[PDB]
């Protein structure tokens, strides 16, 4: 093909194709206008127009990241607006692609989503259903500079799809609400997936990312064999590389194809695929990411056989490493479709650190005989967690929950600001209320599952602006054991505390005229103060100077002259949190 | 270049006798930054002061505010105490209760 | 007026031991809502600004900008050599404007002389001094350091800016008007001086002024300064002959009252 961009259009169709470039257009360039990337979108597609008409045309020939670029680079040199994405307008690929993907935001400070009344979205869609749906696509992207851009697609034709219905429906809101509200969590949860595969294959790599798709399809298609298994992993790695690349036309077209690969060979890959394959290609592709477990072969040995007994285990690892652990999680994975993939790897890596070891060794198999027996630490240590942190949550509920995450975060991570800290411990609580309602036995697996992605979004942050050095540790050593890394973390002994002054304490009036969420933020970015005060507080100190600084507000928002009586207080209550805390 | 502290003393609030309060040293205009200030009470110094950040103005000369709570009475003297490069000896700037 | 966010940069080239050798302050109009020193190395918010409702990472980012500022400012005592001591200041913001506009500023100054400016359509620091032309030179040999400050000022600033105005308006808007008191003393004989007092108000623009017979009297010889929580004190004294006292009342001005209030003698 003389002309990729011609290639694309002509795979993927009009719409679809104007769709991902005004997606790649909001994900690299955030803060852009919407109606001006509708203008640059509709330019480049006019222009792909002529190269399918014409593949020989000037510059049909060159490279969707130069074609791209150029468009974006016709606004972001503006530095007063786009920040340093100015120096990336600088470059030529390849290194300009690569320095927009570093000036991706994961965390764009970008206006809360109101939804308007019911009656207006519908009108809104009615008088022009396009730009109504664009409108959505490059919200969400802009908001997600990493979303999965083929499953958005699919997010948006269900969005349009609840609209059609529900607007012509008698009770407009109670039909839309319930529908715009499901998708809105499937997206969270989607976006949040995705982060980390990105996450993966940019900071740990092809054969990071492969451990966690060998060990996620084996529990979804257990009666594949291995060879094919593998073979579904390096066509999803493409896929996933090329979208977290920015790539998203060619993720597109991939993902497609590997739609059409596993629905025209379900016989090799699972029983449970029929009913997905008869769907256009969306639904199609979107189902197949969901569909259910195959039933695992009815008799399988134990692993002992070829991982522990087996006299050439030394062999078949030296001669080729990552198979022999590859098929290790194979098996281990279609036997416990119940378990965590991220634990699933660090049996992998336990059983790789004990091969390592004892290959060399006198006797291998005297040395590597137990090596099953360190699985069962790797279980019970999240299981007490989760025990641990559910019956906390049932206990004190889910704000006072999250002001417990809040005092252990800020002990362990002091050097993050209270924002920081307030977010973080509001999205750790939430594992909350995802996962300590599931039956037991099911809590382990989604809390470690949540964990993995609440802590990879703090890591992929912090890493563009880190302010403690174990966080940095527990964030770049090993994907896996992130979670254990971070839960493993004590007050940090060598943050210097903040020292108490007359203004430790200084409000104006406006705190007694706020809705009480408004006043909840506050409590907690006063507990986060606290702590920053005296690290090792305990929970009696703490409660102590909390109570002191509720009746502080309460005094002095009734107070006639309440800036008098802040100024007056302020000081006073220094002196009792001080005491509170014994100094 | 070298600038002379300029000195004020004030209180924060309107002084009353057996009422707790603040007393503020606000030293201005000096350069360079380096700076020795103490609040006095009736000729002693006074631990318990504070102060905000050394800072400056838009002619880049250093301000400095030190401050104290303290109670006045009827017989309390309070005064403010300078030592600069720029100055023989330290200079003290005595409350004036709002008479200047 | 017009909203500035300006950040007052230190550096001195021999602190007192246990003093930062660098550190900054950083104000929103007259108010600080920023502290920064090498010692600790975490730049914090100051007085009512700890309570800003602001999103994860503004902090982080106001610490990772101030930690490279940092670095080029003592890296600058280097280039000059000499003998010492030095003191190098910066004056680093922006302020804003009409049609959405923003305004940096950047200078800089030794031993209490300005000496230098960032250029911003050069992207170079630069001045007329020898030490001027060695200071500018090494910062501007240092990879990345005026991409840094154009980044700094042309954006981070006034976003900065455009953020707390959002979010800090419960701070921007706070008025408190002044407690006001008028007293006499003796001075020379003959003569009694009127002082007026102004106390722990905010915003800082003040009038005060002293009236007779519901005339002008004159202003009087004023002083001001802050308080610890970013109000303000002010004063003014006349001077009046001996036994006149009770002719006189103070009148202030200030946008926390609804009118101007008059202010009478105490005994």
């Amino acid at each position: 093909h003389k002309s990729e961009v011609a290639h694309r259009f002509k795979d993927l169709g009009e719409e679809n194709f104007k769709a991902l470039v005004l997606i790649a257009f909001a994900q690299y360039l955030q803060q852009c206008p919407f109606e001006d990337h509708v203008k640059l979108v509709n330019e480049v597609t006019e222009f792909a127009k002529t190269c399918v008409a014409d593949e020989s045309a000037e510059n049909c020939d060159k490279s969707l990241h130069t074609l791209f670029g150029d468009k974006l680079c016709t606004v972001a040199t503006l530095r007063e607006t786009y920040g340093e994405m100015a120096d990336c307008c600088a470059k030529q690929e390849p290194e300009r692609n690569e320095c927009f993907l570093q000036h991706k935001d994961d965390n764009p400070n970008l206006p809360r989503l109101v939804r308007p009344e019911v009656d207006v979205m519908c009108t809104a869609f009615h008088d022009n259903e396009e730009t109504f749906l664009k409108k959505y696509l490059y919200e969400i992207a802009r908001r997600h500079p990493y979303f999965y851009a083929p499953e958005l697609l699919f997010f948006a034709k269900r969005y349009k799809a609840a609209f059609t219905e529900c607007c012509q429906a008698a009770d407009k809101a109670a039909c839309l609400l319930p529908k715009l509200d499901e998708l809105r969590d499937e997206g969270k949860a989607s976006s949040a997936k995705q982060r980390l595969k990105c996450a993966s294959l940019q900071k740990f790599g092809e054969r990071a990312f492969k451990a966690w798709a060998v060990a996620r399809l084996s529990q979804r298609f257990p009666k594949a064999e291995f060879a094919e298994v593998s073979k579904l992993v390096t066509d999803l790695t493409k896929v996933h590389t090329e979208c977290c690349h920015g790539d998203l036309l060619e993720c597109a077209d991939d993902r497609a194809d590997l739609a059409k690969y596993i629905c025209e060979n379900q016989d090799s890959i699972s029983s449970k695929l029929k009913e997905c394959c008869e769907k256009p290609l969306l639904e199609k592709s979107h189902c197949i990411a969901e569909v259910e477990n195959d039933e695992m072969p009815a008799d399988l040995p134990s692993l002992a056989a070829d991982f522990v007994e087996s006299k050439d285990v030394c062999k078949n690892y030296a001669e080729a490493k990552d198979v022999f652990l590859g098929m290790f999680l194979y098996e281990y994975a279609r036997r416990h479709p119940d378990y965590s993939v991220v634990l699933l790897l660090r049996l992998a890596k336990t059983y790789e650190t004990t091969l390592e070891k004892c290959c060399a060794a006198a006797d291998p198999h005297e040395c590597y005989a137990k090596v099953f027996d360190e699985f069962k630490p790797l279980v019970e240590e999240p299981q007490n967690l989760i025990k641990q942190n559910c019956e906390l949550f049932e206990q004190l509920g889910e704000y006072k929950f999250q002001n417990a995450l809040l005092v252990r975060y800020t002990k362990k991570v002091p050097q993050m600001s209270a924002p920081t800290l307030v977010e973080v411990s509001r999205n750790l609580g939430k594992v909350g209320s995802k996962c300590c309602k599931h039956p037991e036995a099911k809590r382990m697996p989604c809390a470690e599952d949540y964990l993995s992605v609440v802590l990879n979004q703090l890591c992929v942050l912090h890493e563009k602006t880190p302010v403690s050095d174990r966080v940095t540790k527990c964030c770049t050593e090993s994907l896996v054991n992130r979670r254990p890394c971070f839960s493993a973390l004590e007050v940090d002994e060598t943050y210097v505390p903040k020292e108490f002054n007359a203004g430790t304490f200084t409000f104006h009036a406006d705190i007694c005229t706020l809705s009480e969420k408004e006043r909840q933020i506050k409590k907690q970015t006063a507990l986060v103060e606290l702590v920053k005060h005296k690290p090792k507080a305990t929970k009696e100190q703490l409660k102590a100077a909390m109570d002191d600084f509720a009746a502080f507000v309460e005094k002095c928002c009734k107070a006639d002259d309440k800036e008098t009586c802040f100024a007056e207080e302020g000081k006073k209550l220094v002196a009792a949190s001080q005491a509170a805390l014994g100094l | 270049i070298q600038r002379t502290p300029k000195i004020q003393v004030y209180s924060r609030h309107p002084a009353e006798n057996g009422k707790s309060n603040f007393l503020n040293c606000y030293v201005s205009g000096f350069h360079p930054s380096d700076i020795e200030v103490d609040l006095l009470k009736n000729g002693e110094r006074i631990e318990k002061v504070e102060h905000s950040d050394l800072s400056f103005s838009k002619d880049w000369s250093f301000y400095l505010l030190y401050y104290t709570e303290f109670t006045p009475t009827e017989k309390d003297e309070y005064a403010c105490r300078v030592n600069h490069v720029t100055l023989s000896q330290p200079k003290i700037v005595k409350w004036d209760r709002d008479m200047h | 007026s017009h909203l500035s966010l300006l950040y007052h940069l230190t550096a001195v080239s021999s602190p007192a031991p246990g003093t930062p050798a660098f550190w900054v302050s950083g104000w929103l109009g007259p108010q600080q809502y920023l502290s920064y020193n090498s010692l600790r190395g975490e730049a914090e918010p100051c007085g009512a600004w700890v309570w800003e409702n602001q999103v994860s990472w503004y902090w982080e980012k106001e610490t990772t900008d101030l930690r490279i500022k940092e670095k080029l400012f003592l890296e600058a005592f280097k280039a000059l050599g000499g003998k010492g001591p030095y003191t190098l200041q910066g004056l680093l913001g922006c302020e804003l404007g009409p049609d959405n506009t923003s305004v940096p500023t950047a200078k800089f100054a030794l031993n209490g002389e300005e000496f230098m400016n960032f250029d911003l359509k050069q992207g170079t620091w630069g001045g007329d001094w020898p030490e001027a032309l060695a200071i500018s030179q090494r910062w501007q040999q240092q990879d990345k350091a005026a991409n840094k400050e154009l980044t700094f000022l042309l954006f981070s600033c006034p976003h900065r800016l455009r953020e707390h105005l959002e979010r800090g308006r419960g701070n921007l808007e706070w008025k408190e008007p002044p407690s006001m008191r008028l007293k006499a003393r003796p001075s020379s004989p003959g003569f009694s001086v009127l002082t007026c007092s102004a106390f722990s108000f905010y915003p800082p623009e003040l009038q005060l002024r002293f009236l007779r017979n519901g005339l002008a009297a004159g202003t009087g010889q004023g002083d001001f300064g802050p308080n610890s929580d970013g109000s303000f004190h002010a004063s003014s004294s006349l001077t009046v002959k001996s036994g006149d006292e009770h002719h006189y009342c103070c009148i202030v001005q200030h946008a926390g009252l609804a009118q101007p209030l008059r202010v009478e003698l105490e005994s």
